[PDB]
């Protein structure tokens, strides 16, 4: 019955702005603070702020104070938070939680929003081959793989032979270049006997710019 | 207000009892909650007041303390409780603890290292990146180290590594070496030694520009 539902995904550039939403349904909302909290990718929980819906009465984690502004709608069961002077630092998935039976604990949380934080603007990326060779052959296996570079934001999906092969595939966690921009590979392993005659192609799907690429793999 | 947690990572076995802990720099009473998450997914709250379950929760967890020193406790670890485990002070602040992954164990294995060369079509582009990958090992703690005519690169590399892999519980590894065109044609051999607990002695695979 309660559930806390956040805005949108978010990109932006460093040194602006950012503000999201959390809609809260099935409890009294002014009748109970509201948590933000975030997690930067990968890493820990960090508590943001609070506030008073009622009274708009709020308190910040000392490293927000002062770029952090939490305020709330009773008008329409909604709370906000806002985070000015963004950094690429700030990039991380915010939350929002609340505590309606008093148990003292972030009993409901959010789906979370995602605020990607980079001077580059959304872009597809490159895709280059791991090429298989005797380099990346152990006995009777090869390795094979594709390069997914330089695009942004996350995420980014990789299916091989559009999902008809899964045994042995890694795909890696995406790594964020000084550039501003994200890189990942995606690899896996097969019957090196099979190179010469089974096709691999790895299917590269990168939503926010609507780019797809269909990358074959050869030795 | 500082939550302390260890072991970061501990490793356990279906059936396994598990215990993990949590200590404050100062007295918080009972306002202690623990709470997991898994990847992709937002927290999920387990107990509150330091040794209340939630309601919902499995009995098989549990949790006790009071002051600075807590722990919360799996009795009989089923596959949906691998994940990651936070503490976090209710008292004053909100401050939660560093969290811990509780992971599967299984026997030391050693990574199968490949290397991989930049592609005729990124060089073009003006720019080589050099991928090195570790193939499922355990545990998860490996170096890697790119060296280019012998010397050792630092700071122009960047790696990630998987969860654990569902059918072998390994982890594996992959490390990117970047270069201009013009640095990566000014030099012969690239290489990636490996040192992982599991190998007596680094692992180097390698390969000379124009092989």
């Amino acid at each position: 019955e309660v559930q806390l539902v956040q805005s949108g995904a978010e990109v932006k550039k460093p040194g602006a702005t950012v503000k999201i939403s959390c809609k809260a349904s099935g409890y009294t909302f002014s009748d109970f603070y509201m948590y933000w909290v975030r997690q930067a990718p990968g890493k820990g929980l960090e508590w943001m702020g609070l506030i008073d819906p009622e009274d708009a009465d709020t308190m910040y984690a000392e490293k927000f104070r002062g770029r952090v502004t939490i305020t709330a709608d009773t008008s329409t069961d909604t709370g906000y938070l806002e985070l000015s002077s963004l950094r690429s630092e700030d990039t991380a998935v915010y939350y929002c939680a609340a505590d309606p039976w008093e148990l003292n604990a972030f009993n409901v949380w959010g789906q979370g929003t995602l605020v990607s934080v980079s001077s580059a603007s959304t872009k597809g990326p490159s895709v280059f081959p791991l090429a298989p060779s005797s380099k990346s052959t152990s006995g009777g296996t090869a390795a094979l793989g594709c390069l997914v570079k330089d695009y942004f934001p996350e995420p980014v999906t990789v299916s091989w032979n559009s999902g008809a092969l899964t045994s042995g595939v890694h795909t890696f966690p995406a790594v964020l270049q000084s550039s501003g921009l994200y890189s990942l590979s995606s690899v896996v392993t097969v019957p090196s006997s099979s190179l010469g005659t089974q096709t691999y192609i790895c299917n590269v799907n990168h939503k926010p710019s609507n780019t797809k690429v269909d990358k074959k793999v050869e030795p | 207000i500082q939550m302390t947690q260890s072991p970061s990572s501990v490793s356990a076995s279906v059936g396994d009892r598990v215990t993990i802990t949590c200590r404050a720099s100062q007295d918080i009473s009972t306002w202690l909650a623990w709470y997991q998450q898994k990847p992709g997914k937002a927290p999920k709250l387990l107990i509150y007041a330091a040794s209340t379950l939630q309601s919902g929760v499995p009995s098989r967890f549990s949790g006790s303390g009071s002051g600075t020193d807590f722990s919360l406790t799996i009795n009989s670890l089923q596959p949906e409780d691998f994940a990651t485990y936070y503490c976090q002070q209710a008292n004053s602040f909100f401050t939660f603890g560093g969290g811990t992954k509780v992971e599967i164990k299984r026997t030391v294995a050693a990574p199968s290292v490949f290397i991989f060369p930049p592609s005729d079509e990124q060089l073009k582009s003006g720019t080589a990146s050099v991928v090195c990958l570790l193939n499922n090992f355990y545990p998860r703690e490996a170096k890697v180290q790119w060296k280019v005519d012998n010397a050792l690169q630092s700071g122009n590399s960047q790696e990630s590594v998987t969860e654990q892999d569902s059918k072998d519980s390994t982890y594996s590894l992959s490390s990117t070496l970047t270069l201009s065109k013009a640095d990566y044609e000014k030099h012969k051999l690239y290489a990636c030694e490996v040192t992982h607990q599991g190998l007596s002695s680094p692992v180097t695979k390698s390969f000379n520009r124009g092989e």
